[PDB]
């Protein structure tokens, strides 16, 4: 499904490659949701500094994963503004990867603390996007979904498609039944195996 | 949050020769008439296991954890739910949760602060029902969940006429959580006398925790005050 | 979105000099309508920002009393008076529409600057 | 307010040289960071709104770069309609410098 589906416009990919990812099974997986412009996309991928770079998202420069954007001017756009979406443009500090910050408190610009209602040289650090179809490219959302690959200290139960070929008969062949490899023929059997064992 | 339940008599618990109870099916292969001589975590024939009944008696205490456990349970109300069980269970550390109550397996791999008095017992006098089972406080790092298809249970409880014995074994293999079953109805063996029978224990799950276990404790289901039948494990 | 600045006034000392800037299109507020002189021979520094809704006064240096800048309810044409007229003075006046927080629409944080003044 | 400097008036060159319009800073911000224009007699404009952001409205020789104490406008290919004079925005309160672009 990855792949596929031309839209998906994004499809280079840092640390692996996304056609080799069918074996190599790993822990778990993860699914985000971000909605930015046309030139926040870049920032998102790593080794580029953005506004959405340093005070929204610092991803790492080198991670396992990578993200696929689609054009979304017929889904997330709305005639009539779409203004629910808000992003962190002031941050005084600089961000450590993987984690979500949900402060609402007020950002200042002088060297005394401003609080109170805003105004000049008192900022609310959320701002709202607006999101019509009727601008150009650069302002259109784009959904990004960032997937996550770790190898932690578990047995891993994330995995992708299992091939499974025809079954043969009475033929010299190299069966690979449940990763159990061998060499012989196959026959019909009159043996009654319990259900809770596989092999004999 | 939990209630101190308290008023907690200090009975030691009995001891009980297991004769030829605790076999198990090491692997998944099948083999016709022939003699295996295998190498493995079991328990011996003509051991010395420890006896808990609960009748005015609470017995739920803290056993320590050493790489298998045989619960064997002998009762007809069926008050034993569950196992709660981990290392500290002061949200430090993995905690694992096994709650089969009504319609769901729930097995738990997640971070809890437990209680020092853990159970899904007591309400309205003796009245079996769902509440006061919250024994952990709240979940913050949880690392994974499972729900499984319940076993045979019972309704409610009764005393007396000890029909059904059921026979568990629990081991954490390099990660895995292995579990084996065995549940034999129609044993009417109600005075006690653990009996003399052969009958291997056959794996039901297999569970892909990955963490390291300490100590495990059981569970059984006004936090205190109510009334409860005749049961006994091992 | 376009500003249209009025007219001079003596350039005689003793006297109060009165500027309005009006904003044709778009009424909207919480963008400062910030005042810069700009002139040849001298450069270019913040004299103030009008905020219709919230009408803060918040000043540079140098120049704290001397000037007062209002505007009326909601965008339409904002005024500044500036006393003590001298010498060094001297420039013209250009109303922007510089970017920063907005709490009306809420829309574009950088909805773009296409406004000056024509010049006086 | 605290002073700043921005670069000299003497940058002088012919059609297609990348000229090094140096405005120097005291703070570090990013956004707070701009290049105006002002044509002498004629309306005013911006060049860039920040070092990482554009203007719609421009052709594309004029180009920022930089994020340091220092933020340098470069021209791709230098025209005599580029004639105008550039001065730098920073900070809170905008301490505006002085700026003259000629060819000569
Ligand atoms: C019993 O009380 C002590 C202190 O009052 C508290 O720390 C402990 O958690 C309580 N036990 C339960 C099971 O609530
Ligand atoms: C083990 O069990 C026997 C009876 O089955 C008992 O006599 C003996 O005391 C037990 N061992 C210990 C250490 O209590
Ligand atoms: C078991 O857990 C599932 C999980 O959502 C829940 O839907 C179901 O009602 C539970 N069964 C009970 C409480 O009997
Ligand atoms: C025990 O609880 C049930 C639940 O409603 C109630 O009907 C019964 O009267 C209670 N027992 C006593 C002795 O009050
Ligand atoms: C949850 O526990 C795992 C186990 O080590 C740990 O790696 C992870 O960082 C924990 N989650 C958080 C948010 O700290």
């Amino acid at each position: 499904v990855l792949y596929n589906l031309a839209p998906f416009f994004t499809f280079k990919c840092y640390g692996v490659s996304p056609t080799k990812l069918n074996d190599l099974c790993f822990t778990n997986v993860y699914a985000d949701s971000f909605v930015i412009r046309g030139d926040e996309v870049r920032q998102i991928a790593p080794g580029q500094t953005g506004n959405i770079a340093d005070y929204n998202y610092k991803l790492p420069d080198d991670f396992t994963g990578c993200v696929i954007a689609w054009n979304s001017n017929k889904l997330d756009s709305k005639v009539s503004g779409n203004y629910n979406y808000l992003y962190r443009l002031f941050r005084k500090s600089n961000l450590k990867p993987f984690e979500r910050d949900i402060s609402t408190e007020i950002y200042q610009a002088g060297n005394k603390p401003c609080n109170g209602v805003a105004g000049f040289n008192c900022y609310f650090p959320l701002r709202s996007y607006s999101f019509r179809p009727t601008y150009g490219v650069g302002h259109q959302p784009y959904r990004v979904v960032v997937l996550s690959f770790e190898l932690l200290h578990a047995p891993a139960t994330v995995c992708g498609p299992k091939k499974s070929t025809n079954l043969v008969k009475n033929k010299c062949v190299n069966f690979n039944f449940n990763g159990l490899k061998g060499t012989g023929v196959l026959t019909e059997s009159n043996k009654k195996f319990l259900p809770f064992q596989q092999f004999g | 949050q939990c209630v101190n339940l308290t008023t907690r008599t200090q009975l030691p618990p009995a001891y009980t020769n297991s004769f030829t109870r605790g076999v198990y099916y090491p692997d998944k292969v099948f083999r016709s008439s022939v003699l295996h001589s295998t190498q493995d975590l079991f328990l011996p024939f003509f051991s010395n296991v420890t006896w808990f009944h609960v009748i005015k008696r609470f017995d739920n205490p803290v056993l320590p954890f050493n790489d298998g456990v045989y619960f064997a349970s002998i009762e007809k109300s069926n008050i034993i739910r569950g196992w709660i069980f981990g290392t500290t269970l002061d949200s430090k550390t993995q905690s694992l949760l096994i709650v089969n109550n009504a319609t769901n397996v729930v097995i738990k791999v997640c971070e809890f602060q437990f209680c020092n008095d853990p159970f899904l017992d007591h309400k309205n006098n003796k009245s079996w029902m769902e509440s006061e089972f919250r024994v952990y406080s709240s979940a913050n790092n949880c690392t994974f969940e499972y729900v499984s298809q319940p076993f045979l249970m019972d309704l409610e409880g009764k005393q007396g006429n000890f029909k059904n014995l059921r026979e568990f074994v629990f081991k954490n293999i390099d990660g895995y959580f292995k579990i084996y079953s065995k549940h034999t109805p129609i044993i009417v063996r109600e005075p006690e006398d653990l009996p003399q029978g052969f009958s291997a224990l056959e794996p039901l799950v297999d569970l892909p925790i990955g963490i390291n276990i300490t100590r495990f404790q059981t569970l059984l289901a006004s936090s205190s005050g109510w009334t409860a039948g005749a049961a006994a494990y091992y | 979105v376009q500003l249209v600045q009025s007219g001079a006034e003596v350039k005689k000392p003793g006297s109060s000099v009165k500027v309005s800037c009006k904003a044709s299109g778009g009424t909207f507020s919480n963008y400062a309508l910030s005042w810069v002189r700009q002139a040849p021979g001298q450069g270019l520094e913040w004299m103030g920002g009008i905020i219709p809704i919230f009408g803060t006064t918040n000043y540079a240096q140098k120049f704290q009393g001397r000037v007062t800048i209002t505007a009326d309810e909601s965008t339409s044409t904002a005024y500044m008076e500036l006393s003590s007229l001298r010498s060094e003075d001297t420039a013209v006046y250009y109303c922007a529409r510089l970017d920063g927080y907005s709490f009306g629409h809420d829309r574009y944080y950088q909805d773009g600057m296409d406004d000056w003044g024509p010049g006086t | 307010d605290i002073q700043m400097t921005q670069s000299p008036s003497s940058l002088s060159a012919s059609v297609g040289d990348r000229v090094t319009i140096t405005c120097r800073a005291s703070q570090a911000i990013r956004n707070d960071l701009g290049w105006y224009q002002q044509k002498p007699g004629k309306a005013p404009k911006c060049l860039i709104y920040a070092a990482s952001s554009l203007q719609s409205g421009v052709p594309s020789r004029f180009s920022g770069s930089g994020s340091g104490t220092e933020f340098t406008l470069t021209i791709s290919s230098l025209q005599p309609e580029d004639f105008a004079t550039y001065f730098c925005l920073q900070q809170n309160i905008y301490p505006r410098t002085f700026g003259q672009g000629t060819k000569v």
